[PDB]
């Protein structure tokens, strides 16, 4: 399951939220097509993945965090364990997603 | 001088574009007199002005510049040679223009601006101070503006796939010095990596060689990040510079925000500005 | 590759005042930079012709129309250069007005022609400036060389004399004169009115030039002569009284007329037009 | 009766075979209204003043009896007397031309 969220401090909360546990991380956006169509992928890899955090970011809505992030487009995806990230890319691809998932938890 | 007057064919008459004014300078004189020469001028401007916060803001756009030198019908010798007017007679002189099709330029005649048109007629006179006779005829913007636009661009693999950009600024009239603010989203969906663009350009309409030109010039622009196939962006605030420029009716500026496409026609959005100083 | 002006009448005879349109159409090979595509549409008569030893030839342009064409896709205008890769149809649009007046009216006859054609530049990488040139056709809605002549006859009307009138005819022997010849009048003149009326003649020349924007039109009177007052109840007549005949690059063309009227005091004058050619040495 | 000069030749002979007599002429052109008007009238009187002699010139016919006259418009009359001119006047006028002829036989 995906926590829609609000704010950095309610950023900085999941970050201690998920142990060591990888957090993967959807810069999404309302009125974008693309990351429309990945949104419903990003939420079964949640039911998938529950050794794994998901959130929810709307770049219109925190327009703060994707800034503290130097987020350029949506959908991107940002990973991290222990806090800092190791991963990330850009783009609707489900399969590269689920890709980079296993291949990083 | 007893008379010197402007008078159309139909006094009570308000014009339209590409149409036709026409009518007569009429001259009486109380004694014999040489006249050098009857000359008309019409003119077509129309002036947009407003105070930004409360600032002198002001663009000035003609639409008509038209000049004749006129010559009664029975006095064929030309105008090198003066004419002898009497008493008694009505001096007739005809003129004849027709307007440009396209914009007159009332668009703001408005709260915003206002229309000039007239007719001047000039009595040249041997050592005398040219006479004239001046005779008129007839013929938001704050708001924000918001416009849209997106096209196909297919693949095998993506047959429906799309470009488009939506943009928005904060009015339609700007000051020199000002920064325009752009507020734009940019889709794609194509298998193309895409570039978005924004200029402010200026359309010189220009009087050259018996014409009726326009020029394009280019002024301020950016660039923004390549998009990936896939993927949107985003501007928010990201802004572009009114610079001041250096026989020309009016400019007309617009501002262009398009997406470049490699291997298709851009995705163009124009809008219309009024930038003044 | 292909680079062609099209029409977008092929056939037609354009009149005066009409509006002349079509396309420059480029097409490509391989890929090429393009820094301009620009157009100029050309109207222009030469008369010529020998006056014995010597050739006299008058030059009238009726379009001088240049100009810079942008595509569709060039939404940043002109100092902005273009990319052309194969399989696309590159069609630039152009358009302008025959001016008002009369003109030349496409002739290729005995002294001289009329041509009017639009010319297409290209501008490649770093190349001079390819060519290619269209003809169209033209047509305005008597003989060099034939006598030219006219007659008119005025009432000019007398409480005394209720049936009173003026009137003048006038013969010359060819329409074309090089300056420096003399026109020689025949003319007579007849006035039963009760005026005193005045003959006279004069070349008048109608010079048509460029000033912004337009073609304006400069009237002269170039020469002329005064013959006799001609009394009340009394013929009079030329026979072969002489005339001689003697701004900037935006000058067109300039046309001329041998007037020959008649002065009546106190009412409108009489008046023959009759036109002329006038070539130089 | 009006008798019709030919020539240069022909007036001379006229002028000298007059004799004291008073001559007029009237220079004349057969296109010319005014001398149309008038010919009549210059016929009458021949008939009535039987001891005046009558010329006509055409100037058409004749521009060197014309100009070697001076006549500049039609009609001119022109009077004369053993050889030389005693009077002269233009236009198409009955009344001034009687006056001059009994003015001047």
């Amino acid at each position: 399951m995906v926590k829609q969220i609000e704010s950095k401090t309610a950023f900085q909360e999941a970050l201690d939220a998920a142990g060591d546990k990888l957090v993967v991380v959807d810069f999404s956006a309302t009125w974008c097509g693309p990351a429309k169509m990945i949104k419903p992928f990003f939420h079964s890899l949640s039911e998938k993945y529950s050794n794994v955090i998901f959130l929810e970011v709307d770049v219109d809505d925190c327009q703060d965090v994707a800034s503290e992030c130097e987020v350029k487009c949506m959908p991107t995806f940002q990973f991290f364990k222990k806090g800092q990230k190791v991963g990330e890319f850009s783009g609707a691809n489900k399969e590269k997603l689920e890709a980079t998932i296993n291949e990083l938890v | 001088i007893k008379s010197f007057e402007v008078v159309f064919n139909d006094p009570e008459k308000v014009y339209g574009s590409g149409e036709k004014v026409a009518g007569r300078v009429i001259v009486e004189v109380c004694e014999v007199t040489r006249v050098k020469a009857v000359r008309i001028l019409a003119c077509g401007v129309a002036k947009v002005l407003w105070m930004q916060g409360s600032q002198q803001c002001k663009q000035t756009s003609e639409y008509l510049r038209y000049e004749d030198t006129l010559l009664l019908e029975d006095q064929p010798t030309g105008e090198n040679e003066m004419v002898i007017m009497r008493p008694g007679n009505k001096y007739e002189y005809k003129f004849g223009f027709e307007l440009p099709q396209g914009p007159l330029g009332t668009s703001f005649k408005g709260k915003y601006g206002c229309v000039d048109y007239w007719v001047k007629a000039f009595l040249d006179r041997p050592s005398q101070p040219t006479q004239e006779t001046k005779k008129n005829f007839e013929v938001d913007l704050m708001a924000p503006v918001s416009a849209k636009k997106e096209k196909k661009v297919s693949s095998m693999f993506i047959p429906d796939g799309r470009v488009s950009v939506s943009a928005r600024i904060d009015r339609k009239g700007f000051c020199e010095g000002d920064e325009i603010s752009i507020h734009a989203d940019f889709e794609n969906t194509s298998s193309r990596i895409v570039v978005p663009k924004a200029a402010i350009v200026a359309r010189h309409t220009y009087l050259a060689n018996g014409q009726t030109k326009v020029l394009t010039q280019k002024l301020s622009s950016v660039r923004g990040n390549h998009i990936i196939s896939g993927t949107c962006a985003s501007w928010r605030g990201k802004s572009l510079r009114v610079q001041k420029i250096r026989n020309i009716l009016r400019v007309e500026y617009s501002l262009l925000i398009y997406v470049s496409v490699p291997g298709s026609k851009k995705v163009i959005l124009d809008l219309p500005l009024v930038i003044g100083s």
